[PDB]
């Protein structure tokens, strides 16, 4: 079993939502990332457009700017009514702009002393007459571009709102996909739990199974949210960023691409150290909580035996270790995480400065400050998800193991295939043919158990603890297979019918009457909804005092939300009896074992058994050997064997085990 | 926020480290405001004519210097601040445990275990976060943002700053609004998941009844309905949980667009420069974080206030129910005499004990009988100083117990409670609990005295096994008996400690203990009147009073009181 394979299999379901989310994310990323491209075109074509050559043209020409009395038009807006007729430039020296009304070939270090602009470039070029542009004249060289400025600003906002809508759509659809995948997984897990044999439940605490069904599914949901909202989202965001970087400038694009190894190595190291530190911290915190719990519980003997100093010393040892590892984790997060992000950011700034300074030194007119701005913005966007990515990558392990557990549950093979309710009454005749039941293996809890229960009810299985009385109950309901012999109902083998068919013939009452949260009527009916308001069967059980205390148990009273704690101990048994009677089972099995019978209430239980045992084939595992004085066929179980197959009177005449267990009571 | 007012002691104890952290935070903020301005200056020098290799080298070198300085100072101020956080957490754990150890049963009657565990596992986290993370968010939301705003206003421009900073406050307010309404929905969804877990626990624990009525189909229907409800709640959360990234993206891209377009217009008017425009963009990028920090600060500080209030209420204002006073000069108790003592539990109004009086000589053996709930164990609970002394006088040799130190009194009493109390330690450790590791040979002698060694043999000798995670009521009772015995107490109290072993076993144990403890007082509480037949003093407790007082022979002579008529029921 591979966790990744199963996760991908469950994700392939709902692939429409995943595909739609991916597409919406792609479109939103495209818009967001083309934003800064708009900014780099704004800076270059419009603000820095002044650096391009200017050619004199008539005032008739549009996009023409008057300098003193002569109109010029830029090389980009230039047309071919006049070839050159002029060649002017607007150079920059310090914070001032200088108009040069002459053709200039080279470029480089610009100096203006006496209105003679000189470009050195290691050549001294020539001294060109230059005129300061002041501020009004200079702005008049930007008015032509003000309209393109406004146009490009507007495009930015439209794409911004577009990306907003698509970001919301993709995030919501990813969340929907995660939640629906997890819902399907939970449905599968519970459906499987309905097919697991009772051995699995018996050999595994209920809380652990519940955590597997519910908690681990939430862990897998968090894993899906991480994979989608962090790894897929960031992967697409960075792929788009690198596409934009390459479209802007390839040379720096390669350098920026050279950080992905920096992310991989950082992620590996941080995972290595943070997983260890978190494991130690979590284990120590679990130990601390366990110590606090086992100290608050049982504190009376701690104080009475003057152990306070020693327990405090142990708790402080755990606390000091926890402090040590938390400080180690803080040290790792200080040497990595945001600090390293800022270090890499400053390194990126230095790389940009180096590259563009080398470009400007050659004086090839390739400064391209717009590319610099776009690279700054993109790289700044690229350093946002680094910390989240590394944290999630380190944290993946817990959800991975949770998924492993859930899929180990799902991939269980030893499951029961059934689901056929019975179509005819049992007729009440259950027989055993030398059944030999062994729980684990070899060791036998029942040895050649053989008995027949006619339609007459009240068969008693009574004996000292460890005699295998409750094992019969397990065999009857096919909770565990006999492994030998046979069990028959009305001459039909119990191992030749569906478990659901067999359990439709019989009803069960146990020592701890289960009181499912809800209404008393729903608890008596097991929220079946397939029966009407016939809970007067409850009244038939002689519950005439409890149902008038408040409201009405027939789907109108809801006191069972407390697990039956508030209701008297005998009343819970009197609800379970009502449930057993409502379903009208042919064979009633009654596993009763309570040393603290809670006298003054158990009487009603006997009364209840007189109303439910009649017209059935009842098995009573009750102790106390006094409620079965009318049993049609008593049975005494010793060492997993029916040693004295007799009656209340016949056994008394023959003395023996039953006589002893009756005289000693 | 009053949390920092309620934690004045912590900062007073640790003020040098927090002062270093705050100073280094301010310095890091100041020297981190430089790199963007150096980038802008580099751009301006690039555009301007004069830009030689000296400038490039100087920029690279200064950038490296600032990077190293920010790295080191960040490492160290995070070290100081978050080390203070961890120290606060450790100090709170220590203080809470030390307070619990000195508390008495009444405090736990008032305070449940779940709440106490929650305070020691969550409130400590919240307070520690406030001490470290609250202070970081307070400096970055109040110093970092103001510094970046003033730097933009002065170095770059004021019109551009004010225009470009309009959407960030809106983003912060919207983020806090989303935080509130996502927290509400999240609570809703968590409650729905808790309901799911409860239903699953019901369906799995009661699988036998579900299966026995072929109800495993209706069960799946309900489970699927509840999973569907959980799905609806999660989708409701995701509604507002998907409004964050769109909002921040919109209101940060709007801030970038305003900066870029307005800066371009200012450049047209010569009121700015390209380098300053790039610096402004970088400053906005680094200023977006202070907005989140404001809400994070408000949230963390409010949570810390609540947590610290709860912790202080259940840590300080609680007053120990029992205390020493004016230590006496009594080394070994001569006689224990009760004189018309009356005591009622703190959580009840019925007396439960009415003017009980009797004597116990040094070496005298006392047996207590009576029906369940007839103040049987209260008589010794009043002797353990677990509850307020009520009224009367319990004088050891003539001096009330209040004068005796709690340490000495607890030393005299070797207490075996009816309830089983054992810890997740090997049996050796459970028995050694009494003598706190003064010797190891005495273990064999003590276990032989309890006659439990035979049941010690058939268990594996894996450091006397493990207890607290697994095994037998009788074995637990005998382990407790040995633990109380080995301490060599001068008053040994057993409370129904032999209600699980057979009649022969308990008879042998009581015979052996009576033989061994000849000059020591022994209290026996047990419903089996046959287990105190040899006790030179016996009494029967009904309600608050004693039905009769006398030796076993006197009770035999009096009316039949559950002596032997119930043997073999
Ligand atoms: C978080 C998500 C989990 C990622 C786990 C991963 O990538 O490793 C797993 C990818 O194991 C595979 O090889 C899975 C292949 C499934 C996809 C291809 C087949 C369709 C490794 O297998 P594992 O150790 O079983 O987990
Ligand atoms: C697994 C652990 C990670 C965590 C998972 C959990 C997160 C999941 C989230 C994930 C985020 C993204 C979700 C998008 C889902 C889109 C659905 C889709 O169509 O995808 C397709 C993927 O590509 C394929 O076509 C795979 C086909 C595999 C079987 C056939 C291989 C044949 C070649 C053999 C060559 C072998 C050697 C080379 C192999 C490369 C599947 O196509 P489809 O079946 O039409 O559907
Ligand atoms: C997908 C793209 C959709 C584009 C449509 C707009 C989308 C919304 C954009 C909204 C973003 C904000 C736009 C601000 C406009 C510039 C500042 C003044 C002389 C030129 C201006 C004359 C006045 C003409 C002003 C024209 C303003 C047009 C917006
Ligand atoms: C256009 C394409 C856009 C990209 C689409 C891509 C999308 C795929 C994203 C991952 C899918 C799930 C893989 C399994 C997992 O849980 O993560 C894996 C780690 O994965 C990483 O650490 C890298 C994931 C990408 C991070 C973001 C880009 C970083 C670029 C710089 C687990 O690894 P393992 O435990 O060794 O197994
Ligand atoms: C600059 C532009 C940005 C603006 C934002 C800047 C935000 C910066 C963030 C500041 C928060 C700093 C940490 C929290 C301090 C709280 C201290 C406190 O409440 O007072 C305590 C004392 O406190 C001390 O005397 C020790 C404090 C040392 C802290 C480190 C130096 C802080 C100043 C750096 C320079 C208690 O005093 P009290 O109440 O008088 O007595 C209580 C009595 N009790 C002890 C019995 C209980
Ligand atoms: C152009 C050339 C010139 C410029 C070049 C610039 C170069 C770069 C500029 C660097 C920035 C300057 C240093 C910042 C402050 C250091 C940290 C500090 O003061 O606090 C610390 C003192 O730490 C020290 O005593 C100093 C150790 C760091 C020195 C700096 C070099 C790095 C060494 C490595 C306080 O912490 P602590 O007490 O050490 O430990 C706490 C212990 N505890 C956890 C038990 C509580
Ligand atoms: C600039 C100078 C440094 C600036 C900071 C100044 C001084 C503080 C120095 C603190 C020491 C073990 O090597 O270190 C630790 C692990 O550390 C790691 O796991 C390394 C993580 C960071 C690696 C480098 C990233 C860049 C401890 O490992 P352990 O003992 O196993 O626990
Ligand atoms: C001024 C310009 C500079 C601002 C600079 C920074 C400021 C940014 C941060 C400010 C908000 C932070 C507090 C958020 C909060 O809970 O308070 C309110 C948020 O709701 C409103 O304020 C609604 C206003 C309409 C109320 O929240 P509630 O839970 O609904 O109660
Ligand atoms: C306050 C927040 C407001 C502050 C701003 C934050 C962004 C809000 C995003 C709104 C959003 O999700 O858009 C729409 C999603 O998509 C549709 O309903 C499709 C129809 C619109 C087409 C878009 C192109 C509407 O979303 P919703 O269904 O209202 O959720
Ligand atoms: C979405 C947002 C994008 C909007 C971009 C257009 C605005 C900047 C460009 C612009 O034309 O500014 C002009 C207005 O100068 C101002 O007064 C600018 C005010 C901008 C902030 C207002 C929006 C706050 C939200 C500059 O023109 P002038 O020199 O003021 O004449
Ligand atoms: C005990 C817990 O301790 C903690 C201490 C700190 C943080 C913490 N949370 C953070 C969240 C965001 C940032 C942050 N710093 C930034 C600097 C710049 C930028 N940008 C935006 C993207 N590009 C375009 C420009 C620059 C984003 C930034 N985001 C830092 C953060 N630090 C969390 C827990
Ligand atoms: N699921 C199980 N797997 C293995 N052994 C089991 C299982 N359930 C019970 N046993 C054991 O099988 C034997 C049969 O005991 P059973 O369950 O019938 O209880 P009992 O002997 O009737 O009396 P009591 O319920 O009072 O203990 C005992 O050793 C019991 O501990
Ligand atoms: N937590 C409690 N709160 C209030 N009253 C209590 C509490 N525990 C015990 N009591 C009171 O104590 C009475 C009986 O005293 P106690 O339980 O000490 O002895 P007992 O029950 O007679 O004998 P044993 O305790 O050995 O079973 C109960 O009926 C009840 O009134
Ligand atoms: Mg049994």
């Amino acid at each position: 079993m591979k966790i990744g394979k199963t996760l991908w299999r469950y994700a392939l379901l709902y692939r429409k939502l995943l595909i739609t989310a991916v597409l919406l994310l792609t479109v939103a990323v495209g818009a967001e990332l083309t934003g800064p491209f708009i900014g780099k075109k704004m800076i270059d074509d419009h603000i820095l457009g002044i650096e391009k050559t200017w050619y004199e043209a008539a005032e008739k020409d549009k996009n023409a700017v008057q300098f003193h009395g002569v109109s010029y038009v830029r090389e980009d807006r230039l047309q071919e009514p006049v070839s050159k007729a002029k060649e002017a430039h607007i150079y920059q020296v310090g914070m001032a702009f200088y108009f040069v009304d002459q053709a200039v070939s080279f470029d480089g270090n610009r100096t203006v002393s006496d209105g003679k602009l000189t470009i050195t470039n290691g050549d001294k070029s020539r001294a060109y007459a230059a005129e300061k542009l002041t501020k009004q004249e200079l702005f008049q060289f930007y008015q032509p571009e003000i309209k393109g400025m406004v146009l490009l600003i507007a495009l930015y906002g439209g794409l911004l709102v577009f990306s907003v809508f698509f970001q919301y759509g993709q995030h919501y659809l990813l969340q929907m996909s995660a939640n629906r995948i997890i819902q399907k997984m939970r449905q599968d897990v519970f459906s499987h739990i309905q097919k697991m044999p009772i051995r699995y439940f018996d050999n595994l605490p209920a809380g652990k199974v519940v955590a597997r069904i519910t908690n681990d599914t939430e862990a897998i949901r968090d894993l899906y949210v991480t994979v989608l909202s962090t790894f897929v989202t960031s992967g697409i965001y960075m792929f788009g960023i690198f596409t934009a970087l390459f479209l802007l400038d390839v040379k720096l694009a390669f350098v920026a691409l050279a950080i992905v190894p920096i992310i991989w190595l950082w992620s590996v190291i941080y995972r290595r150290y943070a997983s260890y530190y978190n494991q130690k911290i979590r284990s120590i915190n679990s130990d601390i909580n366990a110590k606090m719990n086992e100290s608050i519980q049982g504190m009376t003997i701690i104080q009475a035996f003057r152990h306070q100093k020693e327990t405090m010393r142990e708790f402080e040892e755990l606390n000091e270790s926890h402090f040590y590892f938390q400080n180690r984790m803080l040290n790792l997060n200080s040497l990595m995480s945001h600090n390293l992000v800022n270090v890499i950011r400053n390194l990126a700034f230095v790389a940009l400065i180096w590259h563009f300074g080398g470009a400007s030194l050659n004086a090839a007119g390739i400064v391209s400050i717009g590319v610099l701005y776009a690279f700054v913005d993109y790289l700044n966007r690229l350093f946002q998800p680094i910390t989240g990515i590394v944290n999630q990558f380190s944290k993946l392990e817990l959800a991975r193991v949770s998924a492993g557990r859930v899929f180990e549950l799902l991939e269980e093979k030893n499951t029961e295939e059934a689901g056929e309710p019975a179509k005819e009454r049992a007729l009440g005749r259950v027989e055993f043919r030398d059944v030999s039941f062994a729980y684990q293996e070899g060791e036998e809890v029942l040895k050649h158990i053989s008995f027949t229960a006619q339609k007459g009810e009240t068969v008693a299985l009574v004996g000292h603890t460890g005699s295998g009385k409750s094992s019969i109950l397990n065999l009857l309901f096919r909770f565990y297979d006999a492994q030998k012999g046979d069990v028959l109902i009305d001459g039909k083998s119990i191992y030749n019918m569906s478990r659901q068919e067999l359990r439709s013939h019989m009803g069960i009452v146990l020592q701890d009457p289960y009181l499912f949260s809800g209404t008393i009527g729903s608890n008596v009916s097991l929220d079946d909804e397939r029966m009407t308001e016939e809970e007067i069967k409850n009244a038939l059980r002689q519950v005439g005092a409890e149902p008038l205390l408040k409201k009405l148990p027939k789907g109108i009273n809801e006191p069972v939300i407390e697990k039956g704690s508030t209701l008297s101990s005998g009343e819970r048994q009197l609800i379970s009896f009502a449930r057993a009677l409502a379903f009208d089972p042919a064979i009633l099995i009654l596993d009763q074992a309570t040393a603290h019978i809670d006298t003054e209430t158990e009487a009603v239980i006997q009364k209840a058994l007189d109303v439910v045992k009649q017209g059935r084939t009842t098995f009573v595992i009750a102790h106390r050997l006094s409620t079965i004085r009318n049993a049609d066929q008593i049975l005494v179980l010793d060492k997993g064997e029916i040693v004295e197959r007799g009656n209340h009177e016949e056994l008394m005449a023959l003395e023996g085990q039953y006589y002893q267990m009756y005289e000693l009571q | 926020f009053s949390v920092l007012k309620k934690l004045g002691w912590f900062f007073k104890a640790y003020w040098l480290r927090y002062t270093i952290a705050i100073v280094l935070l301010l310095a890091v903020n100041v020297i981190e405001m430089f790199p963007p301005k150096l980038l802008g200056n580099a751009i301006d020098d690039m555009k301007a004519g004069a830009f030689t290799a000296e400038g490039l080298l100087f920029y690279i070198g200064i950038f490296f210097v600032l990077t190293a300085a920010v790295y080191i100072m960040s490492y160290f101020w995070m070290h100081q601040l978050f080390g203070g956080a961890n120290l606060m957490e450790k100090i709170l754990r220590t203080k809470l445990m030390g307070h619990l150890l000195t508390m008495s049963p009444p405090f736990y009657e008032k305070n449940r275990t779940g709440d106490l565990m929650a305070r020691g596992t969550n409130d400590l986290q919240a307070v520690s976060l406030t001490t470290g993370f609250g202070i970081l968010t307070l400096v970055d939301s109040t110093m970092f943002m103001m510094t970046i705003f003033l730097t933009m206003g002065f170095l770059i421009s004021w019109k551009l700053t004010f225009a470009a900073i309009i959407p960030l406050p809106v983003m912060a307010i919207a983020i806090s609004l989303y935080g509130s309404k996502i927290h509400e929905r999240f609570t809703e969804a968590q409650n729905a998941f808790g309901a799911l877990n409860d239903r699953v626990l019901e369906s799995v624990s009661g699988v036998r009844v579900i299966r026995a009525y072929v109800q495993e189909t209706n069960d799946v229907r309900r489970f699927n309905e509840m999973t569907a409800d959980v799905y609806q709640k999660n989708m409701k959360v995701a509604f507002i949980d998907s409004l964050f990234e769109p909002t921040v993206k919109l209101l940060v891209g709007a801030s970038y667009l305003i900066g870029l377009g307005y800066g371009a217009f200012l450049v047209f008017r010569n009121e700015l420069t390209l380098g300053e425009l790039v610096s402004f963009n970088v400053y906005l990028g680094m200023m977006i974080w202070p907005m989140f920090a404001i809400g994070e600060l408000i949230n963390v500080m409010q949570r810390g206030n609540a947590s610290l209030d709860r912790v202080n209420e259940t840590l300080s204002y609680e007053t120990d129910v029992t205390d020493p006073k004016q230590p006496a000069d009594l080394k070994e108790p001569g006689d224990i005499v009760f004189s018309h003592v009356s005591f009622t539990y703190p959580s009840s109004t019925s007396d439960n004990l009415q003017d009980i009086s009797f004597t116990v000589r040094k070496g005298q053996t006392v047996g207590i009988a009576g029906k369940t709930g007839s103040g049987k164990t209260t008589i010794i609970k009043q002797l353990l100083r677990q509850y307020p002394p009520g009224e009367g006088s319990i004088t050891f040799s003539g001096v009330p117990i209040q004068q005796i130190p709690l340490d000495r009194l607890r030393g005299w009493i070797g207490y075996v409670p009816q309830d089983h109390l054992l810890f997740s330690r090997t049996v050796k450790e459970n028995i050694l609990y009494g003598k706190q590791d003064a010797t190891d040979k005495e273990v064999q002698q003590a276990i032989a005295e309890a006659h439990f060694e035979k049941d010690l043999h058939m268990l594996p000798s894996g450091l006397e096994t493990m207890v607290g995670e697994k095994l037998s009521g009788g074995q637990k009772q005998r382990i407790s008996i040995a633990r109380a015995l080995m301490a060599n107490p001068e008053i040994l109290i057993l409370d129904q400690s032999l209600s699980a072993v057979d009649a022969k076993t308990e008879a042998a144990i009581i015979k052996n203990i009576r033989e061994n403890r000849k000059g020591k007082t022994t209290f026996i509480l047990t419903h089996r009147l046959s287990a105190v037949e040899h006790a030179d003093l016996i009494l029967v407790m009904d309600g608050g009073v004693i039905a009769e007082r006398g030796t076993h022979q006197e009770l035999l002579a009096n009316n039949g009181w559950y002596r032997e008529q119930y043997e073999r029921q």
